[PDB]
RNA sequence: CACAAACGCGUCUCAGAGAUAAUUAAUGAUUUAAUCUUAACCUAAUUAACUCAUAAUAAAUCCAGCCCUAGAACAGGGCACA
RNA sequence: CGAUGUUGGAUCAGGACACCCAAAUGGUGCAACCGCUAUUAAAGGUUCGUUUGUUCAACGAUUAAAGUCCUACGUGAUCUGAG
RNA sequence: ACUUCCAAUCAGUGAAAUUAACCUUCCCGUGAAGAGGCGGGAAUAAAAAAAUAAGACGAGAAGACCCUAUGGAGCUUUAAUU
RNA sequence: AACAAACUCCUAGCCCAAUACCGGACUAAUCUAUUGAAACAUAGAAGCAAUAAUGUUAAUAUGAGUAACAAGAAGCCUUUCUC
C-alpha cells in the first residue's frame, strides 16, 4: 500500500510529541554514600564496582603466572595475602597469593 | 430508500410535485391584470 | 415544542443574537400526559439503529410513550432547535419531568408559567347544572321511545 | 519537589525487618478471632423467611478438580471451592444502590498491609479486619440484612442446592480470529500462498465500510464469566469446603464469586436453608465433618452392586 | 500462550540453550565470579544451585561424577568440585550464590548484565547494598516498640 | 471571492437579524410581526427595520407606544369590516396627504 | 479582506466638533526638486497655490525644501501624533491641490475598517430592555408554583 | 503430550414476564332483529421479533525492584505468616 | 481505455420476503393419515459424496428443510487459475 | 502441541513506490448516472502503540483487448510499378 | 397578510456579466540616446513577466525514525571451551 497525500506538520507535531514517545523521568536516582557518585535503588554503584573488578583482575593475573599450564588448577582452598602480611594458623594448607601494593581498606582479612 | 429514476425533471418518469394554494393565486392575479389589458386596447 | 423551542434559543429577546449565549431555562412538567391528535400514537413511528448489523429498531409512538414517559415531548424539541453545534448546549438547559414531581431547588428558579397552547375540552360531567338548563333542547323525543 | 519512590523495606534496619512482620501478623490473629463471635455482639435484627428473598454469597478459592460418583454408578467432577477468608465489610441502603434490592459487600482472601492503597487500609482500620484481595457486590434483600464484618463460612450452602460462579477466565493473550471466533481456515497445501489461519473476506464492496459487529482478532480470554445451574454435592466443614459440579470459570488459586442460582427453576429454594447466614455460634452443636448429597457414594460405603 | 513455561528460549534451540549454559558454569566453576547478560545468569543461577547439591553426594557416586562429566567441560575442575567447593558447602542448604545487577555494558547493545558467584569466594567482595544502622531515627522509633513490648509480653 | 458574496449577504444577514428582534419584542406586547408592520404603515408612520430594532431595545417605553399604535390601528381595520362599510374613518385611520 | 486587517471604532480624537472645531491636521513638508522633470507638478502647485492654501488655513505650518530627490513627497503630521506618507510624483497641479485639500480635512486618525458608523455614548436612554422590562409584577412576589407562607 | 502447560476426540452449563400479525369468540348501536366494533366501554383465545425482570462490571490518587496460571508495548494480580 | 482486473470454487458473510423448514390460521372434491391452496411471521437453520473448470443438470445416501434473489451476477491491496 | 528465522520492547545505522490542499465520520436522497466534502437528518474531548484489508472508482505501467490515424513495420501472393 | 433576487426605486458615483476570435487604453523589470543623482522623466530597442507541459537542474519534505541490516560464550585479553 502507498499513502494517499502527505501528512501535514500540524498532525506529524502531535504524533511525534505524544506523552507516550517522550522520555520519562527517573526517580530512583540515589547517591553513593561510599564514593558519593550516582548509583540506582536496585543497581550496584557503577564506581565502587569498577574498583572491585580492576583489583579482581589483578590478582587472576597473579594466579596465572603461578599456574604455567593451562590445565592446572588448586585442589585446595585460595588465600590473597598483600604487602605486610603473613598467613595464619587456619590458613595454612592452601595456596598464596602475593601482591606488592597494601591492603585496600574495602577488602577485609578474615 | 424510493429514488426516482434518473434526472428528477426530464424524461418519462418525472418528480410528482403538485401546484400550490400559492402557485394558484399568482396565475389569478396575472390574469387579472391581463383582463385588464385587452379592455383598454380594445377601443 | 414549538414555544418551548423559541425560549430555548432566545428567539423571546430583543437582543437576540446567534454567536451570543442568550438562552433561558425551560421547565415542563407533567410529560405523561400528552394528548397526540389523531391517530398518531399508533401510526408515528420512532427509529433508530444501534450500528451492529441488525440493529434496526422501530418503535411505535404508544410503546416508546409507554417506556420512557418524557421521550417524546424531548424528541420533539430536539428536532425543531437549529442543527448546529448549540443545540447540545441548549438541550442541557430544557428540564423534563413526567408528572409535579419537582425538587425544591428547581421551584426556587421558576419566574412565570408560559399558558397553555391548547385549550382543554370539559367533560360532560365537568358542566354546572345551570349550564345544561341553559343550552337548549333542540328536538322533542317521543314518549314511546325505549333508549 | 522531586521526592523519591520509596517501599516499605527500604529505611528499615536489618535488626527491624523481623519485627515488623510479628507486628502486623500477631494484629491479622487478633483481629480475625475478635469477629468469631457474630451472635454475642449485637447483631441486626434475623427476620423469617418469605418468598422471592435472596441471600448473601461468599467468595471462595478454586483448589483443583475431583472425579465424584453416584449411587446409579455414573460418574461426576466435582470443583472444589476453598472460602479462606469472608467477611462482610459494608451495607448499601435500598435507595443509595439500585432503588430495588440493598448491596452487601464481601471481601476475598487476607493479603498484606504493606502493598495497598492509603484509603483502602485506612477503610480496614476503621472496621478492625486484615485487607482482602477482592471485594464484591452482592445484590441482597432488605429482609436478609447482615451486619459488616460477619464472618462467613462454607456452612452457608447446604448440598443439593444449586449455585453460580462469577470469576475472569483464562487470559489467553492476542490470539487469532481462528482461536478467538473458530472460523475454519483455508487449506494448507493446495496452492495457497500466505493464507491459511487469516479471517478471508470481512465485508461486502458496497457498503464500503466495516460493520461494527465485525469479528477481528483481538485480546481473548480476560473476561468477566458466570457460570448457572451448578449443582453443590459435599460440604466441607473444618477445610470449609465447597463441592460444585461441572467445571467454573478461572485458573487454579483465583477467587471465585458464588451465589445462589437465578434461574427460573431454582426460585425460592432457600426456605431449607439458613436464613440469613449460617451462625455457628447460634446452633450450639457440632455439624458433621463432612456433609454429603442423597445420591453420593460416599467413601465409606459398601461397594455397588445393582441386585 | 507461555503459562507455566519456567523456561527460556536461548540461542539457536533446545540444544543450544544447554551448551550456551554449560559453558557459563565452566567458567563459574573456575573463576568463582563471573558477569554475563541478566536473563542468561538467571538460568545459570538455578543449575549452579542444583550443581552443588550432585558435589555433596561424594566422590563415589557414579550419577554425581557422570553429571559433574557433561557440565563442566574442562576436565581439571572436576577435582576441584569434589574437593573445593562441596567441602566448602556443608552447613547451608541452598545460599550457594549471589546474583547482582550490574549497570549496562558500555557498548552499543546496551545489555542488562548480572553478577554472579560463590559464597566464600577468594576474592574482593562486591559493594553490597547495605541496610540502614539501628541507630537511624525511623529505626530507634521502631525499637521503642519493640522494648516496651518485651517488658510488658 | 467569498469576501465580496458575503457583502451582499451582509445587508440580507442583518435585515433577518432586526425582523427577529422586532418579532421578538412584538410578541411580548401580545402582538405579532405581520399584525405590527402592515398596522403601522396605514398610520403613515415611514420608519425602517433598522430604526424599530433599535427603539425595541434601547426604547422600551416608546415601543410599547408603537405596538400600542398598531393595535389601536388594527381594532379600527375589523371594525368598519365589521360594519356596513359607510362608517367614518377611524380617529387614527384617517389618511392625511401633504399637498 | 475584513479577517486579514485590524479595525477600530468610529471615534473623534479629543471630543473634537462638540464645543469648538479644531482642525486636525499640524503641518506639511514637501521636498521637491528644481530640475527634475517628474517635480513639475509639486514646482507648479507651490508658485500658485501654496500662498494662497496658507492663508486659508492658519493652523498648519508649510516647509517646502527643493533639493535633489527623484520622487517628491508631502508629509503631513496630525495632531494626535500620526503621520501619514504621500507622493505626488508626476501629478498635475490640480491634483496636487486636491490630494492636499483631502489632507487637510482628515481627523489623522488610522485609516482601517471601521465596524459601526456610529458612535454614541449612553445610548440607553428611558431605560434599557432587560428580561423584567416588560413582566408583570404578581401580587407578593410569588413564584408560579409557590405556597403561601400562612 | 520428553516443561510445571496448552489442546479435542473429552467434561460442564444454557432461563422467567410483558407485548403482538392473520384469525377465533363474547356484549352491542347506527338499522330497538341480527352483526367480533377504521361504533363506544369491558373482556377472552392467540406467530416470531422486540422490550424488560434478572445477572455481569463497581474501592479515585503503595508501586523502585522481583514473581505471575496477567501480558506485544503500556496496563493488571501478588511480595505479613510461604 | 495517462487501466473500474474478468468465470467458478475456499474463507467471512450483510440484506430483502415473492418463505424451503420451524410457529399460528382460513378453505377444500378436508372422516383420520398423507395432501392441495390462501392469509400472517425473516430471530435462527437450510447436509455429505461420483462425473464435468464448471454455475446449471443427472445420479447415490440422508435431513425438520437441503428456499428464490440482491449485494461491482458481494468478497483476487485475503487465497486459488482448472476454464 | 513444541522449536528456529520473522515478530513486539531496548541500543546503533537508516531506504522505496506515493503525496493539489486537508481541520480526512455514518445513513438516505441528489448529482458526469457508485459522495469523508452537495441536500435532509444522525453521531461527535484530543492524541499514541498493536492488529484485520470493505472503501479512498487504492499504488504501479500515457490499456496489451476494441476502434480511429489518407501514423509504422514483419510475413505471403493471383495487388500496382520494376 | 408577511418574509423573500444580479430585478426596480432611495443617497453618492469612476454609470451595467461572460468562453473561441477580434479591438482599445495602461504597465512591472532590463539596456541605450539625453535628462535625472536618497532612483527618475520623454523617447528608441528586445533572451520584455510562469499557481499548471507524468516539464529540466539543484535543494527540501511526506511515507518514517517505519521496511531492513550485524558481533558464538567466559576470562588472567587474547588463552581455554561450544559448534
Ligand atoms: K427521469
Ligand atoms: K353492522
Ligand atoms: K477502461
Ligand atoms: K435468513
Ligand atoms: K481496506
Ligand atoms: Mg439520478
Ligand atoms: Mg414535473
Ligand atoms: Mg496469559
Ligand atoms: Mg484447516
Ligand atoms: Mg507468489
Ligand atoms: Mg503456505
Ligand atoms: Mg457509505
Ligand atoms: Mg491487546
Ligand atoms: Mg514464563
Ligand atoms: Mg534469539
Ligand atoms: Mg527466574
Ligand atoms: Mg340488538
Ligand atoms: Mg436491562
Ligand atoms: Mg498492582
Ligand atoms: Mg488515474
Ligand atoms: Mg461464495
Ligand atoms: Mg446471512
Ligand atoms: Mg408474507
Ligand atoms: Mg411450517
Ligand atoms: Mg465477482
Ligand atoms: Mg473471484
Ligand atoms: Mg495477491
Ligand atoms: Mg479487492
Ligand atoms: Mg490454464
Ligand atoms: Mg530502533
Ligand atoms: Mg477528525
Ligand atoms: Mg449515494
Ligand atoms: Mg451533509
Ligand atoms: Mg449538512
Ligand atoms: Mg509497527
Ligand atoms: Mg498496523
Ligand atoms: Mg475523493
Ligand atoms: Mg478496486
Ligand atoms: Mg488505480
Ligand atoms: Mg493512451
Ligand atoms: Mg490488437
Ligand atoms: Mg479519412
Ligand atoms: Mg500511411
Ligand atoms: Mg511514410
Ligand atoms: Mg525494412
Ligand atoms: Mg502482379
Ligand atoms: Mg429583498
Ligand atoms: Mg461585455
Ligand atoms: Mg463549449
Ligand atoms: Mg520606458
Ligand atoms: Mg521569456
Ligand atoms: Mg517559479
Ligand atoms: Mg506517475
Ligand atoms: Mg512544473
Ligand atoms: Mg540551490
Ligand atoms: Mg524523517
Ligand atoms: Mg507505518
Ligand atoms: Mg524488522
Ligand atoms: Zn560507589
Amino acid at each position: 500500500a502507498a499513502p494517499k497525500n502527505r501528512r501535514s506538520i500540524e498532525v506529524n507535531r502531535c504524533r511525534r510529541r505524544n506523552p507516550q514517545k517522550l522520555i520519562k523521568v527517573k526517580n530512583n536516582i540515589d547517591v553513593c554514600p561510599e564514593c558519593g557518585h550516582l548509583k540506582q535503588k536496585h543497581i550496584l554503584c557503577g564506581y565502587c564496582y569498577e574498583k572491585v573488578r580492576k583489583e579482581t583482575a589483578e590478582i587472576r593475573r597473579q594466579m596465572g603466572k603461578q599456574e604455567g599450564g593451562p590445565f592446572r588448577a588448586p585442589t585446595t582452598e585460595t588465600v590473597v595475602l598483600y604487602s605486610g602480611e603473613t598467613p595464619s594458623e587456619q590458613d595454612q594448607g592452601k595456596r598464596i597469593i602475593e601482591r606488592e601494593r597494601k591492603r585496600p581498606s574495602w577488602f577485609t582479612q578474615n | 430508500r424510493n429514488r426516482i429514476p434518473g434526472r428528477q425533471w426530464i424524461g418519462k418518469h418525472r418528480r410528482p410535485r403538485p401546484v400550490s394554494a400559492q402557485a394558484k393565486q399568482n396565475m389569478i392575479r396575472r390574469l387579472e391584470t391581463e383582463a385588464e389589458n385587452q379592455y383598454w386596447l380594445s377601443r | 415544542a414549538a414555544m418551548a423551542s423559541v425560549k430555548l434559543q432566545g428567539l423571546h429577546k430583543p437582543v437576540y443574537h446567534q454567536l451570543s449565549d442568550c438562552g433561558d431555562h425551560v421547565v415542563i412538567m407533567n410529560t405523561r400526559h400528552i394528548a397526540f391528535s389523531g391517530n398518531k400514537w399508533e401510526q408515528k413511528v420512532y427509529s433508530s439503529h444501534t450500528g451492529y448489523p441488525g440493529g434496526f429498531r422501530q418503535v411505535t409512538a404508544a410503546q416508546l410513550h409507554q417506556k420512557d414517559p418524557v421521550a417524546i415531548v424531548k424528541l420533539a424539541i430536539y428536532g425543531m432547535l437549529p442543527k448546529n453545534l448549540h443545540r447540545r448546549t441548549m438541550m442541557q438547559r430544557l428540564h423534563l419531568f413526567p408528572d409535579e414531581d419537582i425538587p425544591e431547588d428547581i421551584l426556587k428558579n421558576l419566574v412565570e408559567e408560559l399558558p397553555q397552547p391548547r385549550k382543554v375540552p370539559r367533560r360532560l360531567d365537568e358542566y354546572t347544572q345551570e349550564e345544561i338548563e341553559a343550552f337548549p333542547r333542540v328536538w322533542s323525543p317521543p314518549e314511546d321511545y325505549r333508549l | 519537589h522531586g521526592k523519591s519512590v520509596t517501599w516499605w523495606d527500604e529505611h528499615l534496619s536489618e535488626e527491624n525487618v523481623p519485627f515488623v512482620k510479628q507486628l502486623v501478623s500477631d494484629e491479622n490473629k487478633a483481629q480475625l478471632a475478635s469477629k468469631l463471635c457474630p451472635l454475642k455482639d449485637e447483631p441486626w435484627p434475623i427476620h423469617p423467611w418469605e418468598p422471592g428473598s435472596s441471600r448473601v454469597g461468599l467468595i471462595a478459592l478454586k483448589l483443583g478438580m475431583m472425579p465424584l460418583w453416584t449411587k446409579d454408578g455414573q460418574k461426576h467432577v466435582v470443583t472444589l471451592l476453598q472460602v479462606q477468608d469472608c467477611h462482610v465489610l459494608k451495607y448499601t441502603p435500598k435507595e443509595n444502590h439500585n432503588g430495588r434490592m440493598a448491596a452487601l459487600t464481601v471481601g476475598g482472601k487476607t493479603v498484606s498491609h504493606f502493598h495497598k492503597s492509603a484509603s483502602i487500609l485506612e477503610f480496614y482500620q476503621e472496621l478492625g479486619l486484615p485487607p482482602k484481595q477482592k471485594v464484591k457486590i452482592f445484590n441482597v434483600t432488605e429482609n436478609a440484612v447482615i451486619k459488616p464484618g460477619t464472618p462467613l463460612y462454607a456452612a452457608h450452602f447446604r448440598p443439593g442446592q444449586y449455585v453460580d460462579v462469577t470469576a475472569k477466565t483464562i487470559g489467553k493473550g492476542f490470539q487469532g480470529v481462528m482461536r478467538r471466533w473458530g472460523f475454519k481456515g483455508q487449506p494448507a497445501t493446495h496452492g495457497q500462498t500466505k493464507t491459511h489461519r487469516r479471517p478471508g473476506a470481512i465485508s461486502t464492496g458496497d457498503v464500503a465500510r466495516v460493520w461494527p459487529g465485525t469479528k477481528m482478532p483481538g485480546q481473548l480470554g480476560n473476561i468477566d464469566r458466570t457460570a448457572f445451574g451448578l449443582k453443590v454435592w459435599r460440604i466441607n466443614t473444618k477445610h470449609n469446603i465447597i463441592y460444585v459440579n461441572g467445571s467454573v470459570p478461572g485458573h487454579k488459586n483465583c477467587l471465585v464469586k458464588i451465589k445462589d442460582s437465578k434461574l427460573p427453576a431454582y426460585k425460592d429454594f432457600c426456605k431449607n436453608l439458613p436464613f440469613p447466614t449460617y451462625f455457628p455460634d447460634g446452633d450450639e452443636e457440632a455439624l458433621p465433618e463432612d456433609l454429603y448429597d442423597e445420591n453420593v457414594c460416599q467413601p465409606g460405603a459398601p461397594s455397588i452392586t445393582f441386585t | 500462550i507461555s503459562h507455566g513455561r519456567v523456561f527460556r528460549r536461548l540461542g539457536l534451540g533446545p540444544e543450544s540453550r544447554i551448551h550456551l549454559l554449560q559453558n557459563l558454569l565452566t567458567g563459574l566453576v573456575r573463576h568463582e565470579r563471573i558477569e554475563a547478560s541478566w536473563a542468561r545468569v538467571d538460568e545459570l543461577r538455578g543449575y549452579a544451585e542444583k550443581l552443588i547439591d550432585y558435589g555433596k553426594l561424594g566422590d563415589t557416586n557414579e550419577r554425581a561424577m557422570r553429571m559433574a562429566d557433561f557440565w563442566l567441560t574442562e576436565k581439571d575442575l572436576i577435582p576441584k568440585l569434589f574437593q573445593v567447593l562441596a567441602p566448602r558447602f556443608q552447613g547451608q542448604n541452598g545460599g550457594y550464590t549471589r546474583m547482582l545487577q550490574i549497570p549496562n555494558r558500555n557498548e552499543q547493545d546496551r545489555a542488562k548484565m548480572a553478577v554472579i558467584e560463590y559464597k566464600g569466594n577468594c576474592l574482593p567482595p562486591l559493594p553490597l547494598p547495605r541496610r540502614d544502622s539501628n541507630l537511624t531515627l525511623l529505626n530507634q522509633l521502631l525499637q521503642g516498640l519493640r522494648q516496651d513490648q518485651e517488658a510488658s509480653s | 471571492v467569498k469576501c465580496t458574496r458575503a457583502r451582499r449577504l451582509k445587508k440580507r444577514s442583518l435585515r433577518t437579524l432586526w425582523i427577529n428582534r422586532i418579532t421578538a419584542a412584538s410578541q411580548e406586547h401580545g402582538l405579532k410581526y405581520p399584525a405590527f408592520i402592515i398596522n403601522l404603515i396605514k398610520c403613515q408612520v415611514e420608519l425602517n427595520r433598522k430604526v424599530l430594532a433599535d427603539l425595541a431595545i434601547y426604547e422600551p417605553k416608546t415601543f410599547k407606544s408603537l405596538a400600542a399604535l398598531a393595535k389601536r390601528r388594527r381594532e379600527e381595520g375589523f371594525a368598519a369590516a365589521l360594519g356596513d362599510g359607510k362608517e367614518p374613518d377611524g380617529i387614527f385611520s384617517r389618511v392625511v396627504q401633504h399637498r | 479582506t475584513a479577517r486579514g486587517t485590524a479595525s477600530r471604532f468610529l471615534t473623534s480624537v479629543l471630543h473634537n466638533g462638540l464645543g469648538r472645531y479644531v482642525q486636525q491636521l499640524q503641518r506639511l513638508s514637501f521636498s521637491l526638486s528644481r530640475d527634475a522633470p517628474s517635480s513639475r507638478g509639486a514646482r507648479e502647485f507651490v508658485e500658485r497655490e501654496v500662498t494662497d492654501f496658507a492663508r486659508r488655513n492658519p493652523g498648519v505650518v508649510i516647509y517646502v525644501n527643493p533639493r535633489p530627490c527623484c520622487v517628491p513627497r508631502v508629509v503631513a503630521e496630525y495632531l494626535n501624533g500620526a503621520v501619514r506618507e504621500e507622493s505626488i510624483h508626476c501629478k498635475s497641479v490640480e491634483e496636487i491641490a486636491a490630494l492636499v485639500q483631502k489632507l487637510a480635512d482628515q481627523s489623522g486618525l488610522d485609516v482601517i475598517r471601521i465596524r459601526k458608523p456610529f458612535h454614541t455614548d449612553s445610548p440607553s436612554i428611558q431605560g434599557q430592555w432587560h428580561p423584567f422590562t416588560n413582566k408583570p409584577t404578581t401580587l407578593g412576589g410569588l413564584r408560579p408554583r409557590e405556597v403561601q407562607d400562612p
